[PDB]
């Protein structure tokens, strides 16, 4: 059974360096893989391959601190000076007669990056959604790291549960997070408040936006 | 074991 | 370079047909096997097919041997990926990509990827968004994109003369089904009164296209 073995998650210090592996199961030794590189919610890069004799056939524009190697069942990616753009999920995978497998991919993850507060913008509903007899306030929170936020609403003072969706935090091309959390209303729940707020909270300290009718 | 040259021919 | 550009995604009903391309330049496409790879939601890639060079030899995986067919033509150098009788299950990203496997040499040894296309198999029907203007030293303004399905949506600024300080959030997915996202860009505030800030918004499953002027 050819199979492509990966630990599913590994962490690294910035600048530092990692070793991920992969493992190739018995039979499969002098098989070549290649190692495939996938930022989330983008598509996958090609790094390089390494066969037994260790060698690579790296992509163009991969970086000289990607580097392969190879030793028995096991075939290695090492990045040195880890940089943030370097977290992503690893996947190596190979061939056989008339088949390709892939192994579960390794997500890295780099930390000790700096530390940033979120910056929030709270939007009230559009004169046009109101006349379409809805209502949406929208609170979009960004540059924050790391990317553990609570997000509270309040009508006027009072906590409100009801009608509230956001997003997980994802990392975005700054290598800082953002969200967002939808308050859903009706026009006449909008109308009726003097103001509404959206709270939100990252290591301690909590920022709040304000809009009104 | 014995790896294709390609596993696509 | 090689570049391997695909196209054909969509929303198909469980049972349905699609048909996926993948345009290929940069190199002899008919020396070249390719394959198709795909990505289920939160999943690890997965291998669906290969194809020989010359097209007389196809491989399949096992969970779509029978209901997926790969093709190809050399003279518009182009990789098909025939689907019928689709799944919930086969909903995901679908790649095409060359793999050079051994026997090339140097950067002929090197592997690429198209871009990749959403398929999505689902009983719900599309629904295009609904585009709301967000007004109004610096100011931030934007476009609210609300209730569409399926992912995804682009999104620019005055056709893509604006792109500094636009950020666009990804979406939320909402307990009815539908999503909703927004973009927002910090502008000068001394421009609201002379510049004017247009969100061009596209949902291709639902060929909705929207110029929404915003203003404060």
């Amino acid at each position: 059974q050819l199979v492509l073995t990966q630990s599913p998650s590994a962490s690294a210090s910035l600048g530092a360096s990692v070793r991920l592996t992969c493992t190739l199961s018995s039979g499969h030794s002098s098989y070549v893989i290649a190692w495939h590189q996938q930022q989330s919610e983008k598509g996958p890069r090609y790094l390089m391959k390494v066969n037994s004799d260790g060698s690579h056939s790296k992509g163009d524009g991969i970086p000289d601190r990607f580097s392969g190697s190879s030793s028995g069942a096991e075939r290695y990616l090492t990045i040195s000076s880890l940089q943030s753009e370097d977290e992503a999920d690893y996947y190596c995978q190979t061939w056989g007669a008339g088949i390709l497998v892939f192994g579960g991919g390794t997500k890295l993850t780099v930390l000790s990056q700096p530390k940033a507060a979120p910056s929030v913008t709270l939007f009230p509903p559009s004169s046009e959604e109101l006349q379409a007899n809805k209502a949406t306030l929208v609170c979009l929170i960004s540059d924050f790291y790391p990317g553990a936020v609570t997000v509270a609403w309040k009508a006027d003072s009072s906590p409100v549960k009801a009608g509230v969706e956001t997003t997980t935090p994802s990392k975005q091309s700054n290598n800082k997070y953002a969200a967002s959390s939808y308050l859903s209303l009706t026009p006449e729940q909008w109308k009726s408040h003097r103001s509404y707020s959206c709270q939100v909270t990252h290591e301690g300290s909590t920022v709040e936006k304000t809009v009104a009718p | 074991p014995l790896q294709p040259q390609q596993p696509f021919p | 370079e090689v570049q391997l550009l695909e196209s054909g995604g969509g929303l198909v009903q469980p049972g349905g047909s699609l048909r996926l391309s993948c345009a290929a330049s940069g190199f002899t496409f008919s020396t070249y096997a390719m394959s198709w790879v795909r990505q289920a939601p939160g999943k690890g890639l997965e291998w669906v097919s290969g194809i020989s060079g010359s097209g007389g030899s196809t491989y399949y995986a096992d969970s779509v041997k029978g209901r997926f067919t790969t093709s190809r033509d050399n003279s518009k150098n182009t990789l098909y990926l025939q689907m019928n009788s689709l799944r919930a299950e086969d909903t995901a990203v679908y790649y095409c990509a060359k793999f050079s496997g051994k026997d090339c040499s140097g950067t002929s040894c090197r592997d690429y990827w198209g871009q990749g296309t959403l398929v999505t198999v689902s009983s719900a029907s599309t629904k295009g968004p609904s585009v709301f203007p967000l007004a109004p030293g610096t100011a931030a303004l934007g476009c609210l994109v609300k209730d569409y399905f399926p992912e995804p949506v682009t999104v620019s600024w005055n056709s893509g003369a604006l792109t500094s300080g636009v950020h666009t959030f990804p979406a939320v997915l909402q307990s009815s089904g539908l999503y909703s996202l927004s973009s927002v860009v910090t502008v000068p505030s001394s421009s609201l009164g002379t510049q004017t800030y247009i969100c061009n918004v596209n949902h291709k499953p639902s060929n909705t296209k929207v110029d929404k002027k915003v203003e404060p």
